[PDB]
RNA sequence: GAAAUUGUUGAAAGGGAAGGGCAUUUGAUCAGACAU
RNA sequence: GGAAUACUGCCAGCUGGGACUGAGGACUGCGACGUAAGUCAAGGAUGCUGGCAUAAUGGUUAUAUGCCGCCCGUCUUGAAACACGGACCAAGGAGUCUAACGUCUAUGCGAGUGUUUGGGUGUAAAACCCAUACGCGUAAUGAAAGUGAACGUAGGUUGGGG
RNA sequence: AAAUAUGUAAGAAGUCCUUGUUACUUAAUUGAACGUGGACAUUUGAAUGAAGAGCUUUUAGUGGGCCAUUUUUGGUAAGC
């Protein structure tokens, strides 16, 4: 599996990771492989606001958030955050505001020739739609 | 291009396997067709009657599509094409074409005649 | 469970205040003299469903039978040697047991006591009047599965290596 | 230099070496444990008729309980029973310890299976022969995902005197795929029985032979 | 022939033998426990502490104790899926149980430390 | 258009569905279109819906309410986070140092209500009130709202 | 200039009937393998 | 008294008769045998010695012959049916289209997103370019008048895991 | 008053110890419910099995059924 089909490049990434993993020991790989695979839903779309709450604090932030998908602008009028964390793509305001911060928009490949280990990397992925539920008639969720 | 002992190990049903009642009634035609009907003694498969045919009868990879006696094939049908096989031997080997003319043909032979390659459509016109 | 044993007071049934359950046994074999005292077992029959004290002190080839303690028809014929008689004593133990433990003409099942098997005949008196003295004349002979059985010592010794050794006994019979 | 190619070697070789003179400082030796007792019990019964009784002696092992029938049209409980006593094939067969959660089950199946009651040799062969692995045989080799202990002759040396870590051992062996009767058949009608002839029941003794012909 | 809420009950919701009336004022004392496992058992004297049929014989666990006589609850679940339904029974109808292996929890643990020092 | 049907044009004499055991016209769909009201095909799911599954509210003859909305959890973007700008100073106070005017010419830009946090010193132009938690929030930090008679 | 279908030549088979399926005998016919 | 056979076993004890089967550099790794170089077989299938044949061997095919096999499609618990359709060939014939929607899965953007009609232009139904709009979405709840969110957590912890 | 079938429970996140929270009712050092700190789990009857396990969406057909063995209802009976 892991496929997904499309953007060759997108595929190439799969390789480098599938290439690591099985290869490398560890986890942050295993995880980010079976992650590289997943379909457009159940694939969040974590926002800087997130990648921010997340970092600072939780008692650790010298780590590199690795949101395996897009990564939204959002508007938390101030704070944020100066950290290095990326992957799939990033929205304007994002790698932009993440550029004010400013850490490094990591491009999940680069962030592997670095992340070679996996240490100080926080895998942050999150949320549920968009749609409820079903099935309205109890009552319960709506529509 | 040394060939697995699978000459005649191909494969069973050396035998058309053709449409059911059609071995009879007039405008019943080609093949396999699985009398897909609610009763036909075939689709059921009581003793006697056609034999239907289904994966597992298939031919054993290590002597699969080639398959010939020589082995492989290709309608070499334009000199350069009739290369496309130059360095590659034996295994694989060419056939001319429904299409490929009379003149051009003697060549195609010729040319490959020497390039080292085998013509199935040996003859032709 | 369970384990080990003994007994020795009557034949049989004993030692309660806690009690027994099963079959202190000794494979009720036989059968002295030539071809008398025989497994005579009635073919002359309308089927397996029968039995009752066959034992002609009559003569021998002058032996006689029965058909129940009695109340579905209870007959009583004679016999002599090789007919409604031989030649199977059962398929024993295993059918031979079913039998004994279907002498619930006194309340058992998997309970206490065993043969406790009624009166005499070389049942006891046999391995119970005397105590097979040779059980001693047994010790004398060690003899062992020994000689060639066995002979591993003077043979398979060179194989007790293969014992667990897929090894030597892979070398020959047992492969893939 | 590549004397490292001769490093592991000295090891491996001698290494293997040890283990086996081990596999065999034992694998015989035990064929005395086994032998030893088999005489005792004899002698025991004899000390019996040294006087009286003795000597009722209980067992225990059990019993290759080998499926003497089918799939198509079988019970509904007694089905799942078979399934969990784990024997999903016609003429197939496992081994199961004589414990009442075993026994009980056995009986709930008795009708349609065949509680033999293993012999020694029958175990050897029924091991070694068709018997082995989730995939075949090489001693301490494969047989040391043990790890309690190793030796095909040790899988036996447990199984055929079960107890101790023992029968998580029997968790191992896809079991049987034994032969259909081979020589003899088992008299006339089989698929119903016990005594009365047939099959369907718990021989002993005469539990082996109907196995003896198979593997 | 009809399907009323005590239907068929003629012998289930039976009574007694000779104990044919009046709650054993013991069966009335005794204290619940927002956790302890109860075992339904209807008794015609009462009548909330009548447990509407199916939940007959069925043992569950006290989830409510409105101890003002109002017995507890428990639920259990039933057929197809097991959707666990809860029923507010009354103090006169339910009874203790055989969680009486905690006696052997004890036996265990204790005898097992006395096993520590023993070993 | 090699759909999923063509794969069917062969095996079975139908697909949808079971030979002759069903397959009719506007048919079995009891009625042609949302029919089986309180009768046939009913089972709820459902209902109300301020329209068609149980009627009751109040009528009129309507028109256009008011293009409103804009929360205060972000009265910063609002229209002035442009640059921005009149930024992290203090103004100071009222006068004309930081006036963002949440509105338009015909039907609105919001009713500054929201959650939020703010921090510094915005003047807020509007009429869409409001929130009074809003008020209490802007003035939380030198905040001051103005309306339009 | 297909087919249904008809003529002729040529072969083959037939004790109330049509024609399958597996193996082979016989006859007819064909490919490969050519080893230089 | 002294054996003897019978019968039931289990050998790691010897050897005959037949049958079918051969699917990978080394290697291997497990072993044995040999006191010793090395040998088997042990493993990776089976390798050896000798003979035959310019149509020999198989492929089709039509025949005979042993055995077996009833009409399909059809709705039916139930079809060979003493149920219906069909004498025989050709060529035609049937889940499409649209509006508007549910999932789910691609792709772009992404707190935003789509140009919409309509402008600009053009090698002219193309392609490429863009307004003040609009639609949907970022707020909910009420019949309605209204009123409307922290602490993108430190008046949310609590067990959950990766 | 059976047999068959039918509820539960099981080794164990569990006990054992220390105290802390207020709307609860006890007169409360009364408990209740919850939570901190502390001793021991791989656990010394349960057995036997696991091609993990859990979970979410969706959308076909189906709704005319028929056989047997036992247990039965009607009916002289029934290929009812």
């Amino acid at each position: 599996t892991a496929p997904k089909s499309d953007n060759v490049y997108l595929k190439l990434l799969v390789k480098l990771y599938t290439f690591l993993a099985r290869r490398t020991d560890a986890p942050f790989n295993k995880v980010v492989l079976k992650a590289l695979f997943l379909s457009k839903i159940n694939r969040p779309p974590v926002s800087v606001s997130r990648i921010a709450r997340a970092l600072k604090q939780e008692g650790a932030a010298n780590k590199t958030v690795v949101v395996v998908g897009t990564v939204t602008d959002d508007a938390r009028i101030f704070e944020f955050p100066k950290t290095t964390v990326a992957a799939l793509r990033f929205t304007a305001g994002a790698r932009a505001k993440i550029v004010k911060a400013g850490g490094e928009c990591i491009t999940l490949d680069q962030l592997a020739v670095r992340a070679p280990k996996g240490q100080n990397t926080l895998i942050l992925r999150g949320p549920r739609n968009s749609r409820e539920a079903v099935r309205h008639f109890g009552m319960g969720p709506h529509k | 291009m040394a060939s697995l002992p699978h000459p005649k190990i191909v494969k069973k049903h050396t035998k058309k396997f053709k449409r059911h009642h059609s071995d009879r009634y007039h405008r019943v035609a080609e093949n396999w067709r699985k009398q897909k009907g609610i009763d036909s003694v075939v689709r059921r498969r009581f003793r006697g009657n056609i034999s239907q045919p289904k994966i597992g009868y298939g031919s054993n990879k290590k002597t699969k599509f080639l398959s010939p006696s020589g082995h492989k094939t290709f309608l070499v049908a334009n000199v350069k094409d009739l290369e496309t096989l130059t360095m590659h031997t034996k295994t694989y080997a060419a056939e001319i074409a429904h299409n490929i003319s009379a003149k051009n043909r003697v060549v195609i032979l010729a040319r490959a005649k020497a390039l080292g390659i085998k013509v199935t459509n040996p003859k032709g016109r | 469970m369970s384990a080990q044993k003994a007994p020795k007071w009557y034949p049989s049934e004993d030692v309660a205040a806690l009690k027994k359950t099963r079959k202190a046994a000794r494979p009720q074999k036989l059968r002295a003299s030539l071809v008398p005292g025989t497994v005579l077992i009635l073919l002359a029959g309308r089927f397996r469903g029968k039995r009752v004290v066959y034992l002609k002190h009559l003569e021998d080839n002058t032996l006689l039978i029965s058909g129940p303690f009695k109340v579905n028809g209870v007959p009583l014929r004679r016999v002599n040697a090789r007919y409604v008689i031989a030649t199977s004593t059962k398929v024993s133990v295993e059918g031979v047991n079913v039998e004994k433990f279907n002498v619930e003409y006194f309340a058992k099942e998997k309970l206490t006591k065993k043969e406790k098997k009624e009166a005499n005949l070389f049942p006891e008196q046999q391995n119970k009047e005397i105590k097979a003295e040779r059980v001693e004349d047994q010790k004398v002979v060690d003899k062992a599965l020994i000689a060639e059985i066995k002979k591993t010592p003077l043979l398979k010794q060179y194989l007790s290596a293969s014992f667990s050794l897929k090894n030597g006994d892979k070398p020959h019979m047992l492969k893939f | 230099t590549a004397e490292q190619v001769a490093a592991e070697r000295a090891a491996r070789k001698a290494a293997n070496k040890e283990k086996r003179a081990i596999i065999l400082e034992r694998n015989a030796a035990y064929q005395k444990e086994y032998e030893t007792a088999e005489r005792n019990i004899i002698q025991a019964k004899r000390d019996a008729k040294a006087a009286g009784s003795y000597y009722v002696e209980a067992q225990h092992k059990l019993v290759f309980v080998v499926r003497i029938k089918g799939i198509n049209k079988i019970p509904p409980k007694p089905r799942k029973v078979l399934q969990l006593l784990r024997l999903t094939r016609i003429n197939s067969g496992t081994f199961v310890k004589v414990t009442k959660a075993t026994l009980e089950l056995l009986k709930l199946i008795e009708p349609y299976v065949a509680y033999g009651y293993p012999s020694y040799s029958t175990i050897r062969q029924l091991v070694y022969k068709r018997g082995f692995g989730k995939i075949n045989k090489q001693r301490v080799p494969l047989s040391d995902n043990a790890y309690g202990i190793l030796s095909i002759d040790d899988l036996i040396h447990e199984i055929i005197t079960v107890g101790p870590h023992f029968k998580q051992a029997n968790n191992f062996l896809w079991p049987f795929k034994l032969s259909n009767p081979s020589g003899g058949w088992g008299v006339p009608r089989k698929f119903k029985h016990f005594i009365q002839g047939g099959s369907f029941g718990n021989r002993e003794e005469f539990i082996n032979k109907l196995v003896k012909s198979m593997n | 022939k009809s399907h009323g809420y005590r239907s068929r009950t003629r012998y289930m919701f039976q009574r007694d033998f000779r104990k044919h009336g009046a709650v054993h004022l013991s069966t009335y004392l005794k204290v619940y426990k927002v956790g302890d496992i109860v075992d339904i058992k209807a008794n015609g004297s009462i009548q909330k502490g009548m447990p509407h049929k199916f939940y007959q014989g069925k043992t569950g666990v006290v989830y409510n104790v409105t101890k003002s006589s109002v017995g507890v609850i428990i639920n259990k679940m039933v057929g197809n899926r097991y959707l666990e339904k809860r029923l507010n029974l009354r103090v006169e109808h339910i009874k203790h149980s055989k969680c009486r292996q905690e006696f052997l929890e004890r036996v265990k643990a204790n005898a097992a430390k006395r096993a520590e020092a023993k070993a | 258009m090699p759909s999923r049907f063509t794969k069917t044009r062969k095996h079975r004499g139908h697909v949808s569905a079971g030979k002759g055991r069903i397959g009719k016209h506007r048919k079995h769909p009891g009625g042609r279109g949302m029919a089986g009201g309180e009768h046939h095909h009913r089972i709820n799911m459902d209902k109300y819906h301020p329209g068609y599954f149980g009627k009751v509210g109040m009528r009129y003859f309507h028109k256009q309410q008011a293009h409103f909305w804009k929360p205060v959890l972000n009265l910063d973007k609002l229209w002035t986070l442009i640059p921005e700008d009149k930024r992290d100073q203090y103004l100071k106070s009222a006068s004309k140092e930081t006036a963002p005017v949440i509105d338009t010419l015909a039907a609105g830009y919001g009713k500054i209500l929201g959650k939020g946090r703010i921090p510094n010193v915005p003047v807020i132009v509007k009429a869409r009130f409001v929130s009074k938690l809003a008020e209490e929030k802007i003035r939380a930090a030198g905040g001051v709202v103005e309306l339009i008679a």
